[PDB]
């Protein structure tokens, strides 16, 4: 019912499990890349590159 | 928290009766709660639990005849027998369950049934 | 796994030449196998019994 | 079904004195039995539950331990807060099954 305890009331529970093995990291979240200001003496790196 | 009782009485074979007990120091709608009997002379018979998401669990000579609810208003467990038989006469006890188990008891109310 | 396809001229069998085989998804598996076998195909016409 | 069984029944034992009382189930519960004090007049407490965990409140002197079939509840020393009866509990969501009840009391001439 939509009218329980806070301690009772539906929680939407999602366990995001990681899982390391000798394979490949196949699931990344590198989602974090600069811009590209182009034409000067500069540090860059090309996806570990 | 305490667990006041109240409905304790005779009653005649086959009558209605509603128990009452409120709850004081906790939201009843956050907790399990549950009803427990115990004849003169016997151990103790816990014969329902009402979930606090309302999900009623009756025993099955209480299933379709005893209605447990609470009212978070009133912060107070109540029990609807229905059809009550001669072996429904015990002290009544409402009481406060946890993963731990039954840990808040009523000061119950006596039942006879004659 | 690797891949490749030469428009080659047909001829009688593996010809001359070379063509280097490039990557078409690199499985992070690996496990041993020992006996190796190719699936076949019952070719047909679409129309026979 | 599954019923319990409590010794000895009439016991009478003084203050400072260890009550060994031993409750047995007729087959194995694992860990599902609870060990209770209650008076006449009184609901009872829970003293110890899953037979081995201490519940929160109830004095240390009393040592439940038991798996299976057999469980046993020793009083270290007696005092006069233990001169009560003792109850062992089979532990089931639904409605169980209980002991019958080891009564201690003090003893004198």
């Amino acid at each position: 019912r939509p009218t329980y305890g806070v301690g009772h009331q539906p929680y939407r529970v999602v366990v995001l499990s990681f899982e390391l093995l000798h394979a490949p990291a196949t699931v990344c979240g590198p989602k974090k890349s600069t811009n590209l200001v182009k034409n000067k003496c500069v540090n860059f790196n090309f996806n570990g590159l | 928290v305490q667990l006041v009782e109240s409905g304790g009485g005779l009653i005649q074979p086959g009558g209605s009766l509603r128990l009452s007990c409120a709850a004081s120091g906790i939201i009843v709608s956050r907790n399990y709660m549950s009803w427990v009997r115990q004849a003169p002379g016997k151990g103790l018979e816990w014969v329902s639990i009402l979930y606090a998401g309302g999900s009623s669990f009756y025993a099955e000579p209480v299933q379709g005849r005893f209605t447990v609810s609470r009212d978070n208003s009133k912060n107070t467990l109540f029990l609807e027998m229905n059809s009550l038989r001669v072996e429904d006469t015990a002290v009544y006890y409402c009481a406060r369950d946890l993963q731990w188990g039954i840990d808040i008891w009523g000061q119950g109310a006596m039942v006879t049934v004659s | 796994i690797y891949s490749k396809h030469t428009p080659i001229n047909l001829g009688r069998d593996l010809p001359q030449g070379f063509s280097a085989l490039e990557p078409l998804v690199d499985l992070p598996i690996g496990i041993n196998i020992t006996r190796f076998q190719t699936l076949l195909a019952l070719h047909r016409s679409y129309l026979t019994p | 079904d599954i019923q319990m069984t409590q010794t000895p029944p009439s016991l009478s034992a003084s203050v400072g004195d260890r009550v060994s009382i031993s409750c047995r189930a007729s087959q194995s519960t694992g860990s599902w039995l609870a060990w209770y004090q209650q008076k006449p007049g009184k609901a009872p407490k829970l003293l110890i539950y899953k037979t081995s965990s201490l519940e929160s409140g109830v004095p240390s002197r009393f040592s439940g331990s038991g798996s299976g079939t057999e469980f046993t509840l020793t009083i270290s020393s007696l005092q006069p807060d233990d001169v009560a009866t003792y109850y062992c509990q089979h532990y089931d969501t639904y409605s169980s099954t209980f002991g019958q009840g080891t009564k201690v009391e003090i003893k004198r001439t």
